Formats: structure tokens, C-alpha cells, sequence
DNA sequence: CAGGATGTATATATCTGAGACGTCCCTGGAGACTAGGGAGTAATCCCCTTGGCGGTTAAAACGCGGGGGACAGCGCGTACGTGCGTTTAAGCGGTGCTAGAGCTGTCTACGACCAATTGAGCGGCCTGGTCACGTGA
DNA sequence: TCACGTGACCAGGCCGCTCAATTGGTCGTAGACAGCTCTAGCACCGCTTAAACGCACGTACGCGCTGTCCCCCGCGTTTTAACCGCCAAGGGGATTACTCCCTAGTCTCCAGGGACGTCTCAGATATATACATCCTG
């Protein structure tokens, strides 16, 4: 049983655009780009934990590797998007 | 009853499965708790980015799918997905004109 | 045989009557995906000239009477 | 002369299909990789994975090496302008 | 088991290759050139995909070794698999 | 046995654009010919109408103008 | 700040470079091109500083940077 | 006495390949990196042995570039070294 | 006895298991991986140095400095092409005036 | 308390050199060498063990990596001396 | 093409920090024992790789003439180089001072583990939604 | 000519199940926060002087224009082999299962390597001269 994100991009792009479809092979690209920004953020990640000595890989870890691997703009909203999710899901 | 954790942060990418990654992957002897929310927050954003972009593109054309053509024009198009995907090569994509 | 000539006339006829139906989309994008859709775009938005196209008339008369 | 140049140009630019034809290519990708291992086999999709980086990689190396040509104040292609651009870019 | 394979990248592909890019002229040399080029290209990239299937133990190169190998050498490939 | 609703539904819908462009020809009695030679008199006279409306709108604006 | 990185400076790399005469204008364009590359660096070394929860930037940080960069550099400890 | 053009070139070009020292003058460049941080956080504090491997990176950057600036001039068929030189070497090259 | 004679080295082979180990790169290393390691980073490390004494001695030097290393290198077309992306603080760099700058 | 390869290369120097001797800026490089090669075969070892599906990471991992990692002439002579190495070790 | 002018390469005391060596030590690697979890080998099996045969057709290959664009040459007019004088800042060594780097130690909160329960999501069968075509009067 | 029965292509619904996610509790440790030492980063200063700035004069080359001609591009014709489908066999990767031996974890102990001190000599500064290279007439 292979594992992928297909079922993710497809309630993410109904969203914006309900009408609009996805060719097999654009979801196979874009699964791929969703992996490999996921092994960017996590060496980077990894390489922040091992030079401070620490041990744990916590949410500051991922701040700071998106604002290392994602250009201004973008990273700005990643950070946004982050903070916000994580202030949601400790809200109870 | 049982609520899952993207439900929780407002999420539609699993975050069970990025936190079973990120333990899994040999990244740390320790993952936290707040690790899996942001990432999957930044990866979901970054997946939406993309699919705006590249509706945008196939609505430029008549098309009613994203085929890798479209993909390529959202990527290339748009200075800050360029610079991030510099090096990557989209089957299928071609160039632009 | 000659069945094949019937074959490429309609052929054309689809294509010319496709090409029409995309001029009117690029000319109307409301809604492409469907003939019922580019057909009620357009109806709409013939129904929006005419109702556009009295108000003026009768606005000009207005005007002309008032000035 | 050079009229429909620019027409073939805009061609393949506007299209997205492959440009070198397949079983040659299969046959060179299966005689280059025999110096490295003999009676070795190759999955379909593997051959087309490096048909397709073999095509980006030469339309890029010729956008550079256009870039190149007019630099020189030229509009053809010479080796020395392949040359110039693998050289820069570290190759 | 065969040579002469080099000649495979005909005169026309290198051409549509150099259109795609833009150029409006070419010289006769550039033929020999690319297909050089292209040579030094797929040998490289085959080394690593050849090791990366050996060292699985496998007789066939899957396209993941392809998709590997380009990665290592900084070209990532997205549609193939990863 | 399946085969009947999907042909209903394909029955269904060519014969709804059918009225849909007939209702437009009661809106649009102006050539009256085949089916596609009438998809071309939309796309003609919906061009034509845009033109017209914004000829008018661009002409009575300079009439304002000048008053 | 950047004109402090003279002209004959610039002069003395390119010559370590190997050029034999140089265009009036490459001054200028050569400020602009150290300034954009010094940005970048700086940047991730003052990220890697922030995270660090640290407020003086160290060697390291500036390694990490162009190691990151595909710069990487020997010599400072890395 | 008077050396023709280009002497003077090719022995500081020698010089300058035989010696390892830094070319850049060294509180004129801190000062433009202090500069140039005070954009991402105000009253950061620099090691020595940070501002020395700034510019030591620095120093080699602009000395491969200008390699390669004077390989695109010669292929132009010139000698000098122009601003489109720098700029076609950091087009091919990826920046 | 040690570990790195046992297996005729001279790089700390307990060391780099530990570092193995501990620098989160599997959950397991194997035995004879460490010794591995060690003994082609300790060829890696002869080379290089074999060639900084040789330019060391061609400039009648007893101490191998940044430009030693940086010659060795550099001249060496394949311990080129292996650190071709790094930067050697005090290496300059090898002598190259090209031809069509020359006089005359 | 810092750790570092200083000791084992001066004596891999002597080994071949009696009386050449090593700068602290040169001491300095050649240790930053050898770190970022460690980086390099392990990092590459680790993906190549996970690509596999394997959590060991061994000496064959490790012949892999040397090999893609370094060039031609250099991966041959490296894998000669760990194959020694190994088979030293193991033979004792 | 010889001769002078500047320059780079060769051969000597003084000194001086910085490699190099001896010592204290302390902590991390080596020896021993353990338990189970991954590696490893064997047997299955089903996909998908290779191989072959024909026809059709697209594409490639070869030839030919006519530009037009590479390449070479001559004239020139300024932009860069070289050189001398003035001056501006760098560099160096010293003195003070305090922010903040680095380390220690309780001491809590949080993350790893296990057991348990269960819902998310993959896969497959199936139903409608869509365009497009071949058919008949 | 007008108008229409039917099938590729696809989205989505729904269920089976099944395999990882969520929940709850226990136990240990890492890192948070408080606190202390004290390194070095920063501020200022004076003095020596080496590099920088500016301006002057000249000629070398970047550039423009103008010619020659060669070789590339477009197009017509022959041919060749790619490609599509379609059928065969089989071998090689994916998978399941079981055995067992290799490695992670814990405990004890002590010498291998690090930190700190002191010391002389290899390199730096300075000076002297020997031959080389360049530019002029």
C-alpha cells in the first residue's frame, strides 16, 4: 500500500477552484515537490538540533528552517501559517 | 469519539503521518510536539501556492485539468517559486516561450 | 465510399461550430466548461445589453427634453 | 533564409513533447551504461527519466550557449560557445 | 551489445534541441559537440544509477536510481517517482 | 441495462442545449439557419452588440464632454 | 559603507582575477554584486544567531552560511 | 622612464597570484558588514574570527568571478573586462 | 589493545563508531562500518598531506601552510574536482595568465 | 573538552615525513577536511541504508558511499584500504 | 638589436612567538554479559522486461542554390593605463569597561514506550456527468 | 442537406478493512531558568605611513564601416527505420516466513588524548648584491 499526499492535494485545489481538475501525472509532481520540501525543512531542522547540542526537533527548529529554505515573501506566510496553526492547535 | 490532530490546528495535510516522518526519518533522538503542526501548516501552504498558480496558468488556457505544462508556467513564472525550485526539472514541462 | 465525404463535412462542421463556442468563451469567460454554461453566460449578458441599451435611450430623451 | 527558423523556434517552445527520438536513445543509454555492468536491464520509466534530464540539460546548455553567441555579437552557434558556457558553469 | 550509437542523436534533434532554446543558427560543428556533450552527460549519470542498482543487488535499474542519481548530482527531477 | 440512463442523460442534455439555442433564437431572429450557421449568428451578433455598446457609450461620453 | 571598498581594490582582484585592463564601469557593478553576496550571507548567519538565542554573530554561524550556500569554506573552525 | 600599457598589468597580475594575503581592506569592509546587518538586527555584536571569514568568503567570490568575467571577455574578442562581462558570467552561473 | 591497531590505522576507529553512533545517521551502526570509515579518511588525509609536504619541500619550507594545501589541491585533478566547491582561507591561486593577454 | 583529529594527523604526516610539521591554520583546514568528508560518506551512507529499507548502516554502505563520493582513481585506492582495514580487523 | 633602469631572485644576523614536548588528569573507550530485533537465506509468484514480425508512416539523409552573416582589414578617436604629488584613512599598541559567552545545577515539564481502542484512507465496484463521433431521412 | 443513438473519458459515492493514529498512564531526563565567572568585543585615543585620490599626457584598442566569400537554411526528392500493435517466454523483484547472531544498553575500570606550561628555532625583518626583462633610439 503506497503512501501519498493525492488525497490532500485534492481537498486543497477544490478549494480555490472546485470545477478544476488533476492530471495523474501533475499529482505525481506535485507529491514529489511536497517530499522534498519535507527532507529540506527536516535536514535543516536536524543540522539546527546538532549544532546547538540539543536533542529535540520542536517548532522553533521548523521557524528557522523555513526562513533559511524559502524566499522573503513566501517564508514570511510559511512563519504565519506555522505560528497560527500551532497557536490553534494548543488553543483548547 | 476521537478528533484528529489536523482537525485540531484547522489542517487538511495528516499530521499524524509528517510527526511518524519526522521520528521515523532519523532527523533527532526527539521530535516535539509542536514540530508536526508547523511543518504540515508549511508544506499545506506551500502545496496551495503551487495549485493557485498553476489554476491561474491552465485558466490562461482553455484547459479544464492541470497537465505538467501548467505546473511548469506557475513555477517559472513567479520569482519566488523560481528561486525556491531552481534546480528542479518538471517532466513534461518544457519552457516558456 | 462516399459515406467518408459525409464523414468530413461533419468533421468541419464540428470543428467550425467548436471554434465559435471558443471565440465566444474568449470573448465571455465566465463559464467555459459546459455548452449549457456558455450558453447561459451569453443569454445573460445579451439580456444585460438590452436592458442597458433602453435605460440609455430613454435616459437620452431625458436629457434632450430637460437640456 | 532564417525566416522559418523562428518558426520551428516557437514550435517546440510553445509545445511540451520530446525532441530526440526514443529507441536511439534507449540503445545509447543501454551501450554507455554496458562499460559499467554487462547483461544489465533497464526499467521503461528509467529510460524515459533520462531521456527527459538529457533534454533539459541540452535545451538549458544552448539557452547559455545562445547567450554566448551573442555576446559575441553573433547568431550562430559555435563550439567555442558551448565551450565558454560549460566552462563557467563549473563543468 | 552495439556501437555507432552516438550517431543516433541525428543532426534534426540537436537542431529542434538549439530551437527550443532559441537559436535561430547553428554551424556544423555544434553537431559533434553536443553529442559529446550529451555522452559525458550520461555517463555520468549513469555511473551513479548503475551503483546505486548494484548496490541494492538487483539486475534492473528502476527509474528511483535515475531519480537518485540525478538528485545527487544537484538536478532533482519531479514526475518520475520520490 | 445500464446503458439507458446514461443515454437518457446524454438525451437530456443535447436536447436542453437544443431549446436553450432555440429560446436564444427567439431571442435572436435575425438569420434563422442550421444549428451551427445559428451558432454563428450568436457569436456575430453578440460581437456586434458589444461593439455597438461601447461605440454608443464612447460617442454620447464625448457629447457629455462637450456638454 | 560600500565605497570603502575602493577602486583599487577592486583593481587588486581582478588582477588577482587575471584581467590586464579594466572597464571604467566594473566598480560599480562589482559593489553591487559583493553587496548582494555579502546580503545573502548575512542573513543566515544572523538567522543561525537568532536561533541560537545568541546577539553576537560567531564564526560558525558565517560557515554554516556558506556551507549552506554551496560556499563552503575551511579554515574558521567548521 | 615610462613602462608601456600592460607591463605593469601582467607584474601585479603575477604579484598577485603568487601572494595569499587579503585585498580588501579590512575596518572599511566591517564597517559594511555592520552595515549591512543593522537590517535584521539592530545591535548585533561580531567575532573577529566571523568578520574574517566574511571576508575571506567575499574575497574568493569576487576573484572566481572576475576569472570567469575575463574568460567572456575574451571570447568577445576583447581584452577589457565590461559590465555585461559580470553580467553574463552570473547569468550562466546562476545568479 | 586499541581498536585503531588492531586494525593497522592510525584515525581514532572508537571515536568515529561513537560519532557514527551519536550523529543520528541510523538507528544501528554495524561493526566493521567505523573501520571502514577510518581507514579511507585516513588514505584521504596521506594523500593530501603527502602532496602539501611535496609543495612545501619544491618551496623549501619545513610547515605545510593554507597555500601548500591550496597547490596540492589544486593541481591534483582529482583531489580538484573532490573540494572543487570549497574555499581555502590564505590558498590564493594558481598562477593563470591566459595567452591573448600576453605581450606582443 | 574539544575534540580533535590533530594528534592522528601529525602522525599520518610523520609516518611518510620526518621533519615537515603543520601550521595551527593548516591544522585547522586539514581537520575541517576531514570532518566534511565524514559528512559526506555518512550522510550518503544513511540515505543509501534508508533507501533500502534498512536500519544498518555498514561497511558496504559505507564502500557505496566512498564510491560515490569520490572520483575514480581516489574511490579505487579508498576502497582498497578499507577493504584492508576491515579484513584486518576481522581476521583479528 | 645593444645599452640603461627598474625589478625579481639570490645570499647573510637578529629576534621572537609559535609550534613542539613534558606533565597532570579525567573521562570516554575497551572488556564483559546480556536480550531481542534486524539481517539474512529460502521459496513463491506474478509483473514487466526483453524479444520478435509487419505495415505505415514520419522522419532522416542527400543535393542544390542563394543569401546573409561569419570573418578580416583599415581608420580613428577617445578611454584606459601609467606616473607624480598630496592627503586621507588604515593600521597598530595601549587602557577601560562592561555585555554577554560559557558553564553549573536544581527541578519541573515534556517526550519516549506500551497497551488499548478505533477511525482515516487506500483500493475496488459502481453510478451519473461530459464531449465527441457515425448514422439516416 | 438536419438531426440524432451510442461509447471514450472522468468525478464522485460508497463499502471493506486494516493499519497506522489517538488516548491514557508511567517513568526518566533535558533543558529552562536562575546564577556566577570572566573573555573579549567595543569605545576611544595618539602616531607612523602606505595606500588612495586627483590630475596630466599619450597611444592602444573598441568600435564602426566595408568588403569577400562560405557555409548554412529552405525545399525537393529518395530511403530508412521508428513506431505502433500484438503475441511469447521467463527472470527478477516484491513478499512471507523463520532462524540466530549482532548490536544496543549497562557496568566497571584506567590510560589516551586534551589542557596547560615552558622553551628554542624556523621564519620574518632587514640588508647586501646578481642576473633578467623591458623599452629606447
Amino acid at each position: 500500500r503506497k503512501e501519498t499526499y493525492s488525497s490532500y492535494i485534492y481537498k486543497v485545489l477544490k478549494q480555490t477552484h472546485p470545477d478544476t481538475g488533476i492530471s495523474q501525472k501533475s499529482m505525481s509532481i506535485l507529491n514529489s515537490f511536497v517530499n522534498d520540501i519535507f527532507e529540506r525543512i527536516a535536514t535543516e531542522a536536524s543540522k539546527l538540533a546538532a549544532y546547538n547540542k540539543k536533542s529535540t526537533i520542536s517548532a522553533r527548529e521548523i521557524q528557522t528552517a523555513v526562513r533559511l529554505i524559502l524566499p522573503g515573501e513566501l517564508a514570511k506566510h510559511a512563519v504565519s501559517e506555522g505560528t497560527r496553526a500551532v497557536t490553534k492547535y494548543s488553543s483548547s | 469519539a476521537s478528533q484528529s490532530r489536523s482537525a485540531k490546528a484547522g489542517l487538511t495535510f495528516p499530521v499524524g503521518r509528517v510527526h511518524r516522518l519526522l521520528r521515523r526519518g532519523n532527523y533527532a533522538q526527539r521530535i516535539g510536539s509542536g514540530a508536526p503542526v508547523y511543518l504540515t501548516a508549511v508544506l499545506e501552504y506551500l502545496a496551495a501556492e503551487i495549485l493557485e498558480l498553476a489554476g491561474n496558468a491552465a485558466r490562461d488556457n482553455k484547459k479544464t485539468r492541470i497537465i505538467p505544462r501548467h505546473l511548469q508556467l506557475a513555477i517559472r513564472n513567479d520569482d519566488e517559486l523560481n528561486k525556491l525550485l531552481g534546480n528542479v526539472t518538471i517532466a513534461q514541462g518544457g519552457v516558456l516561450p | 465510399q462516399r459515406k467518408d465525404s459525409h464523414k468530413e463535412v461533419e468533421r468541419r462542421r464540428r470543428e467550425n461550430i467548436n471554434t465559435a463556442i471558443n471565440v465566444l468563451s474568449d470573448l465571455l469567460p465566465v463559464r467555459e466548461s459546459s455548452k449549457a454554461a456558455i450558453l447561459a453566460c451569453a443569454a445573460e449578458y445579451i439580456q444585460k445589453l438590452k436592458e442597458t441599451d433602453e435605460a440609455n435611450i430613454e435616459k437620452w430623451t431625458l436629457q434632450k427634453l430637460l437640456s | 533564409p532564417g525566416t522559418v527558423a523562428l518558426r520551428e523556434i516557437r514550435r517546440y517552445q510553445k509545445s511540451t513533447e520530446l525532441l530526440i527520438r526514443k529507441l536511439p536513445f534507449q540503445r545509447l543509454v543501454r551501450e554507455i551504461a554496458q562499460d559499467f555492468k554487462t547483461d544489465l536491464r533497464f526499467q521503461s520509466s528509467a529510460v524515459m527519466a533520462l531521456q527527459e534530464a538529457s533534454e533539459a540539460y541540452l535545451v538549458a546548455l544552448f539557452e547559455d550557449t545562445n547567450l554566448c553567441a551573442i555576446h559575441a555579437k553573433r547568431v550562430t552557434i559555435m563550439p567555442k560557445d558551448i565551450q565558454l558556457a560549460r566552462r563557467i558553469r563549473g563543468e | 551489445v552495439l556501437r555507432d550509437n552516438i550517431q543516433g542523436i541525428t543532426k534534426p534533434a540537436i537542431r529542434r534541441l538549439a530551437r527550443r532554446g532559441g537559436v535561430k543558427r547553428i554551424s556544423g560543428l555544434i553537431y559533434e559537440e553536443t553529442r559529446g556533450v550529451l555522452k559525458v552527460f550520461l555517463e555520468n549519470v549513469i555511473r551513479d544509477a548503475v551503483t546505486y542498482t548494484e548496490h541494492a543487488k538487483r539486475k534492473t535499474v528502476t527509474a528511483m536510481d535515475v531519480v537518485y542519481a540525478l538528485k545527487r548530482q544537484g538536478r532533482t527531477l519531479y514526475g518520475f517517482g520520490g
